[PDB]
């Protein structure tokens, strides 16, 4: 491998592979645009939404996520407020506008190096080598990870409840689910989840072991044992990352299909039986007729194919973190 | 050599630099404009690359990249016809009644009281009523939905795309050398075997596994909502063996040469589907599935890696006789060296094979409801005849810059090129007299006819009704191609047309086709066609033969292939380029079409189409007036011009305005040309020093200085407005007429 | 050798040998997993199970895994789980092929440490020994799997009296064994058939135990060839014989193919080649997958025939001089 490799403007992005400024801004971008999206689409779903109907047919893929929560619901998915997913969209939007500004700063303002800019690998600066600063980046992302998912536990307990397809209501949990017993339990009685309590419970044990995890990957470096094993290369995390998100899509694609609480069927479909002709999909179950395909279908599809794809990713920038050259594979 | 793929890699580095510097390309231009006539170089010369650059490798290049160009920009339209198909039409509606609802996919914006031209096209639809054909291309095809439109549409953009990206990169990126461009024979076996055979096999398989059955459905009157889409008769067996059984025997039959177990899916029917008046989609997959076998063994012609195969240069040097001396040697290299001498033959071959298309396509119309819609069958044989033409001229055009530019004297010495050149005064003189000949023993038989109705002498006419021409060869050769069903054509059932004979075919109340007579006026409109291709040859053979010298000017090849003259001498040398032959045949390709598509239009609405009573009588759109009004030029004028005029006059104020004013419009445009073509460069230049005088005077002169366009730019604008409005005058007329009557 | 005969230069080598074959046992497993959800979709309730071109899902329906009385099918999740179960196994057995043949060192001289830890050479006869003494052992543990999956995990399918049924009297004595040398392919009880697993699983482990400790005998080396051609085409041989008994297997036996999640009856037709055409013509469609397995595995197996024969003639010595030279004489 040459050391002064140029890559054409199709691969381009892979120029400021090391960098650091640029490696900010194209992050922080990306984050700018997911929260756009999940800001103005807001309104879009809002504008399209017909009080008559059921909701799962038109195209609504956005708004069943916050109903989900219990938010501006009532009885039976009536939707009695509007405004609370307004207020939402807004939110999403302003968030989009100040990382979008943010995004613009880091690459074109701001400096296209940060081994001067802040002061060390500590303060802001990352090299993909080093195996002290990267576990530091992963560290304080898992907290807020963490902290993340301890909003949703306030969600359940304090703000409002979440909905039940139990009792068709807005209902506020106040017995969590303790005792891991039933944790491991739900190892093999997953996407079978038939009570909120227990979904609670379980984001309860993934935040406080989050947290937990999180602290433990700043304070300790990783053991030779994992130099040995593990590449420390910016191609070989991304792939290891690609894996993970991977993995992710195909859990979420399956929560999304057989599971009936975490998406609570009025606001959807309901039932996605999975078909297999060249590839694996969830199609739909009672053919939604006038238009076609429920929004879980759209949800569980999408994300399987995106997971689909993305270990593709894993695969190709895996071959080439080992020491692959496809180059050299066509000429001989 | 061996065939391989050898290409240079980043030859020309991507920038808006030279999109910023006009004329960079040409070395003249590149200095940029002091007169008004430096704006009109830039764009004549723009795409004539020979003078770009003097290297044959950046030429392919060029012209290899640019063709991924024009691949886009026509995949863009194929892919906007299909999407306004989708989106702004009643296919639908169109689908479920062929023959009420009349085919419509351009709606135009209500502004300035233009919304007129929305009239009611049926299927509760307000829109331009569309002549091109895509409504039964798309019924052919077996799209049964606006998503199926919509999807191949999409299709379409990202193909455009991909063409857009592939001219790029095969030019700014990665540039084939000449060595690759040069393997003609490569190129001829992957042509006629992947593009040709390939596509014809892959056709043949959508024919079979989607069109037919489909089809078949929408002929025995199911709904199309109740028709399954195309992949359940791939995944539910039992649907498509319902519809053919021959399906029931598998692939084992095509393997073992049980053929005749697909005897059911894989017809030779011959004629017409009774309930379309098209032909039968079991004839065209047997037809795809031939011509795919045909071509796939056709295309292993060509050595390439493994000396099995031909070489082209060797079979052309071998095709020597006692006529032709060294006979086609030396040939190889002018095709093979010059882009032009290719260009020449391709515009030629293509544009002669476009006119046969348009002939096969109304006689044996391929698409189902397209034999009844009389406003299609004439406006795409017209459009595809007018193609033909311009390419054929291009053909002699590029045969002539090739003479004047790329002839090699060396290469091309005693050969069948070399020869015609010497015998060329023979050939041309001869040619000169046959033309003379065919004017007088053919318009003359119009002028005697003309004359002796006028003295009221109708005996001493030349009719069916007096002294009768008929046309026996052809009247011979129609009997033979109506008997050939079970006779010289065993496995046929009908005639490959009912245009040669059989029966009248309706579909609906009208005629989908039915035997055209050929009587007196049928052999004197062919004759004019002959006087009117013997003469467009004449102009442009004289231009290519002549192009590099004459008696007149024996350095013309210096002047080169576009100068205006060699000056007042010699009496006079306006209009000796081959350039200016080319102009001429503009104008007599102009002449010969315009009579062609006439002779179809009279013949077809007097001779064929029209209604059928339950009985079975014909009665005609312009009652068989063809016989007695089409052997006078006043007949012509008043039974044909006159009479179906009236439509398009009569226009103003309903849904077909629109014509009313192109027909006007290009009236004038026509008129127009006049101005170029009658007047000179000297007066325009004289004017325009007064104009620029005034300008002076007021201190509004522009820097770059006005001229009078060149003498070839006042030809070659001349002879653009003038097809422009002549040709768009027709077409105004076919339509406003066509769409009333048809 | 050329691109066509290209996968030959590997031969010897050592790592891309393992790499190529954990592959091939990747996609296999792969076709084991997707293709039960092919089925399982493609699965219409209404209709007999035999015309629905089900070549995969009836072997699990005959295990007794969700079938009820008379193959009435209850329950398709078993079927799902199994699909899942082998499509993962298919993930980690490609991820694990990628690994040995591009991650992974291209040759195991120096890797693991010796011929017995895992490296192999073609002429040495002592290493391939313990390898083929191992995956007898594990063919041994597979076929003692359904001796499990019969004696109490759910019990198989029987077509005596239609229903899933736990056998708890596996047949011994080997005069039955011995009897069944000329009496098979009419198994008509399941016992028999448990039995018959038994006495191949613990002679299969101790067949295996055997070649692991012992060399085999200068008789051997006198008589059969250790080079990789030779080796192939005894595997070849094995297969062929193998696929030939399945197909036969399949065609009379009306037992280990339960016959209504099937066509039932196969007659031996001959006309240019042996084949297993139908019985009672199946229609709306054509061919019950009894059919196909019988008759797509007789003909693999006569290919597998071609291939030990052509492999064959190449294992007396190269023969890549005697078919040219043949002629050229
Ligand atoms: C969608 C989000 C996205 C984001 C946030 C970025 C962000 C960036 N791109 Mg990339 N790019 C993208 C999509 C994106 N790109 C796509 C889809 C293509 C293919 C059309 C490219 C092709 C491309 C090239 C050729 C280059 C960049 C470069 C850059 C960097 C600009 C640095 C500079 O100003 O000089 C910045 C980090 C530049 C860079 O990486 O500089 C080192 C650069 O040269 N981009
Ligand atoms: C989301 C992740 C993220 C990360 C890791 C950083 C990291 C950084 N920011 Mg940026 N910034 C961000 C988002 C982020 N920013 C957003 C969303 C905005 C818009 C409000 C900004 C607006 C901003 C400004 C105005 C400045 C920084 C600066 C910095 C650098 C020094 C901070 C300091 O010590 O004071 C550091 C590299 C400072 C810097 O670049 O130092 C030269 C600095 O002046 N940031
Ligand atoms: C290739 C030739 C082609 C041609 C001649 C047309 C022509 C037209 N298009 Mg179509 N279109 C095409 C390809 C084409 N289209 C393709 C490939 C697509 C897919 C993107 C479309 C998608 C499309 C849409 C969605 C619409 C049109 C509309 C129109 C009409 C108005 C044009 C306009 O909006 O100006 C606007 C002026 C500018 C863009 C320049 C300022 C006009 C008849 C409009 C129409 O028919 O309205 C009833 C319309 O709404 N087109
Ligand atoms: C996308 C960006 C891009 C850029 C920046 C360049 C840049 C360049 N190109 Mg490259 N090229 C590209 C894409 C690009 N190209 C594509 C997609 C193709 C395939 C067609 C090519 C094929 C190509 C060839 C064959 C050649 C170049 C050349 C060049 C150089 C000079 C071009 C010039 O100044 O004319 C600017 C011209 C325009 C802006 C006009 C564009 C005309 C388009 C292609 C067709 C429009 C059709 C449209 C439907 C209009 C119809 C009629 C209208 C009335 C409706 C310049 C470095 C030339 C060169 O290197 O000479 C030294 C050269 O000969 N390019
Ligand atoms: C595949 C077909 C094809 C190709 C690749 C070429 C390529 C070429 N031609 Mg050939 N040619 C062709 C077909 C083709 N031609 C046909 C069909 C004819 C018969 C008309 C000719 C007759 C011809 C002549 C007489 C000449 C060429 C020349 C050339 C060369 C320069 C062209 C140029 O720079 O145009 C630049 C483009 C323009 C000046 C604009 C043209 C616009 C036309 C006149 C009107 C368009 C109207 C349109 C149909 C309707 C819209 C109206 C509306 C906008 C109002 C180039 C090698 C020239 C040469 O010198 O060869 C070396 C040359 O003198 N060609
Ligand atoms: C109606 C308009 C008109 C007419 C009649 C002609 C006639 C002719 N053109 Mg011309 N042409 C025209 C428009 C016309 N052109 C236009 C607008 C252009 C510009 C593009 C040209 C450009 C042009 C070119 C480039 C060429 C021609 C050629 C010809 C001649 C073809 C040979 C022929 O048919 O002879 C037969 C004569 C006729 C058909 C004319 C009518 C004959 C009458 C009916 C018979 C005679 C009656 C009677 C005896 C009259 C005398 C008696 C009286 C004195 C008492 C022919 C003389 C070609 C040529 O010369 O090749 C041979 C040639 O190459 N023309
Ligand atoms: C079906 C499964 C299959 C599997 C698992 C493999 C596996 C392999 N092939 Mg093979 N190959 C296959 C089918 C398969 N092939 C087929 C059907 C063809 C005919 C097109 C080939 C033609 C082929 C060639 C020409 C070469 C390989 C090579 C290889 C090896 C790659 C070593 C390297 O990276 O350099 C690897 C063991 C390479 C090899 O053997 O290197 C020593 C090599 O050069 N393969
Ligand atoms: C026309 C028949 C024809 O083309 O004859 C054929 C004859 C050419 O005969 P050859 O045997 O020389 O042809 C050999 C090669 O040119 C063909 O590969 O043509 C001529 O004599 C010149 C053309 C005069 C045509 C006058 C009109
Ligand atoms: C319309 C359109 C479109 C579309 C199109 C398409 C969709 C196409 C496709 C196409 C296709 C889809 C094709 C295919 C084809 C195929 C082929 C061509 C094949 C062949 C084959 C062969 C040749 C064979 C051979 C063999 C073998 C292999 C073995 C045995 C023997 C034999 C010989 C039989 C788009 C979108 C672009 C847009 C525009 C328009
Ligand atoms: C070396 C080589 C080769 C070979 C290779 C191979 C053959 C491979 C394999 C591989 C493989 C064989 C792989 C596999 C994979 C798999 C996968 C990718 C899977 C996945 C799965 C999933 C995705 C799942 C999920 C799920 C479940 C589990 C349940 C629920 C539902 C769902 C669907 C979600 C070739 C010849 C090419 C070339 C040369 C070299
Ligand atoms: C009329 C005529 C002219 C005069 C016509 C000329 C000079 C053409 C000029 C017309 C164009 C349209 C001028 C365009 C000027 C500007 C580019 C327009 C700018 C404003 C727009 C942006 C609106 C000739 O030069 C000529 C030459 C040889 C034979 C016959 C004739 C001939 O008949
Ligand atoms: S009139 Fe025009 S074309 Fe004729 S010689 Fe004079 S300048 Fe040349």
């Amino acid at each position: 491998d040459n050391p002064n490799i140029k890559y054409d403007w199709w691969a381009g992005n892979a120029r400021f592979a090391n960098l650091s400024g640029l490696f900010i801004g194209a992050h922080v971008a990306q984050a700018a645009l997911t929260t756009l999206w999940a800001g103005a689409f807001t309104w879009f779903e809002i504008s399209r939404y017909k009080p008559e109907i059921p909701m799962g047919e038109q195209g609504l893929i956005l708004l069943p996520h916050l109903a989900t929560l219990g938010f501006g619901v009532g009885v039976s998915g009536q939707v009695v407020n509007t405004y609370p997913y307004f207020v939402i969209g807004a939110l999403h939007l302003i968030s989009s506008a100040v990382l979008g500004a943010g995004a613009l700063f880091h690459t074109f303002k701001g400096p296209r190096n940060l081994k001067n800019t802040t002061g060390s690998a500590r303060k802001f600066h990352f090299e993909w080598n080093d195996p002290k600063q990267l576990g530091l980046i992963l560290g304080h992302h898992l907290l807020f990870l963490g902290m993340a998912a301890l909003l949703l536990v306030g969600k359940a307990m304090f703000w409002g409840g979440l909905y039940d397809a139990t009792t068709q209501v807005v209902r506020v949990v106040n017995h969590p689910t303790l005792n891991p017993f039933v944790i491991y339990g739900y190892q093999t009685h997953f996407a079978s989840v038939n009570n909120l309590e227990d979904l609670v419970g379980g984001h309860i044990y993934v935040g406080l072991i989050l947290i937990g995890g999180g602290i433990w990957h700043i304070v300790k470096e990783p053991l030779p044992w994992a130099k040995k094993l593990l590449i420390f290369s910016g191609e070989a995390i991304l792939s290891y990352s690609l894996g993970g998100i991977a993995l992710a899509g195909f859990v979420a694609a399956y929560f999304c299909a057989v599971n009936t609480l975490a998406y609570p069927v009025e606001f959807y479909g309901a039932p996605l039986e999975l078909k297999f002709g060249v590839t694996p999909y969830f199609a739909d179950t009672v053919k939604l007729a006038d238009g076609g395909y429920s929004a879980r279908a759209w949800l569980a599809n999408a994300h399987f194919f995106l997971a689909f794809f993305f270990l593709q990713g894993h695969l190709w920038h895996a071959l080439r973190a080992i020491g692959v050259d496809f180059r050299q594979i066509e000429k001989s | 050599k061996k065939a391989r793929v050898i290409v240079d890699k980043d030859p020309v580095p991507t920038s808006f630099e030279k999109w910023a510097q006009p004329g960079h390309f040409d070395r003249t231009l590149a200095r940029g404009p002091k007169t008004t006539t430096w704006i009109w170089n830039l764009h004549a010369l723009a795409h004539d690359f020979d003078t770009h650059t003097s290297d044959l490798e950046d030429i392919s290049r060029k012209i290899f990249a640019a063709h991924f160009g024009h691949l886009a920009v026509v995949t863009i339209w194929l892919s906007g016809m299909i999407f306004h198909g989708a989106k702004f039409s009643n296919y639908e509606a169109w689908l479920s009644d062929p023959l009420n609802v009349r085919p419509s996919a351009q709606v135009v914006w209500p502004i300035v009281g233009q919304d007129i031209l929305n009239g009611d096209v049926g299927g509760g639809f307000h829109g331009i009523q569309i002549t091109s054909g895509l409504f039964q291309v798309w019924r052919g095809w077996g799209i049964t939905n606006s998503f199926q439109l919509y999807c191949t549409a999409i299709g379409g953009l990202v193909l455009a795309g991909l063409f857009l990206f592939a001219g790029w990169f095969h030019y700014h990126k990665r540039a084939p050398k000449l060595e690759w461009f040069q393997n003609v024979e490569s190129m001829l076996n992957h042509h006629l075997q992947v593009l040709l055979g390939c596509g014809s096999l892959g056709w043949a398989g959508h024919l079979i596994h989607v069109s037919a059955p489909i089809n078949k459905l929408m002929d025995a009157g199911v709904a199309v909502k109740d028709i399954p889409l195309p992949h359940e008769f791939i995944l539910n067996k039992s649907l498509l063996i319902d519809l053919f059984p021959g399906f029931a025997a598998g692939l084992t039959p095509f393997f073992t040469l049980n053929w005749g177990q697909y005897a059911d899916f894989l017809t030779f029917k011959g004629g017409l589907n009774p309930v379309t008046g098209g032909l039968w989609m079991t004839d065209i997959a047997h037809h795809h599935l031939a011509i795919a076998v045909v071509f796939i063994i056709a295309g292993h012609q060509y050595r390439t890696n493994w000396g099995i195969g031909h070489s082209i240069k060797e079979i052309l040097e071998n095709h020597k006789g006692p006529f032709t001396g060294e006979g086609h040697k030396g040939l190889y290299e002018n095709l093979t060296t010059s882009w032009h001498a290719q260009l020449a033959t391709n515009l030629a071959f293509l544009g002669s094979l476009t006119i046969i298309i348009a002939h096969h396509m109304y006689a044996m119309p391929p698409y189902p409801y397209l034999a009844t819609d009389y406003a299609t069958q004439l406006c795409i044989f017209t459009h595809h005849i007018w193609i033909g033409g311009f390419l054929i001229v291009g053909g002699a055009a590029h045969a002539a810059i090739f003479m004047v530019r790329d002839y090699d004297p060396v290469v091309n010495q005693n050969n069948v090129l070399d020869r015609v050149i010497r015998h060329r005064d023979a050939i041309i003189s001869h040619l000169n007299w046959v033309c003379i000949f065919l004017g007088f023993h053919s318009f003359g038989l119009y002028i005697h006819n003309d004359t002796m109705r006028a003295l009221g002498r109708p005996q001493d006419m030349f009719s069916d009704t007096a002294i009768q021409l008929q046309p026996v060869f052809a009247q011979w050769v129609q009997n033979l191609h109506t008997l050939a069903p079970g006779g010289t054509a065993p496995n046929a059932l009908e005639p490959v047309s009912y245009a040669f004979g059989g029966g009248v075919l309706a579909v609906g109340g009208k005629v989908a086709m039915m035997p055209i007579a050929l009587g007196t006026a049928d052999f004197l409109i062919h004759h004019i066609h002959a006087f009117t291709i013997h003469v467009t040859v004449l102009i442009l053979l004289k231009g290519v033969l002549f192009a590099r010298s004459s008696r007149l000017i024996p350095d013309k090849a210096n002047l080169g292939f576009r100068f205006p003259c060699d000056g007042p001498g010699r009496g006079g040398t306006c209009q000796v380029s081959g350039w200016d032959h080319v102009f001429l045949g503009l104008f007599w390709m102009y002449n010969s079409l315009s009579i062609v598509i006439f002779h179809f239009s009279w013949k077809m609405q007097s001779d064929v189409w029209g209604t059928v009573d339950a009985a079975g009588n014909v009665s005609h759109i312009t009652g068989g007036n063809f016989a007695q009004s089409a052997i006078t030029i006043n007949g012509w004028l008043r039974d044909f011009l006159w009479a179906q005029a009236s439509q398009v006059i009569n226009s103003y104020g309903s849904a077909l305005s629109a014509y009313g004013l192109m027909f006007l419009g290009a009236h004038f445009v026509w008129a127009f040309s006049l101005m170029f073509l009658f007047s000179g460069r000297g007066y325009w230049q004289e004017l325009i020093e007064s104009i620029v005088w005034a300008h002076n005077k007021l201190k509004v002169a522009p820097a770059i200085q006005p001229r009078a366009l060149s003498i070839t730019q006042g030809r070659a604008v001349g002879v653009a407005h003038y097809l422009l409005g002549g040709i768009a005058t027709t077409w105004a007329f076919f339509h406003a007429h066509i769409l009333s009557v048809g």
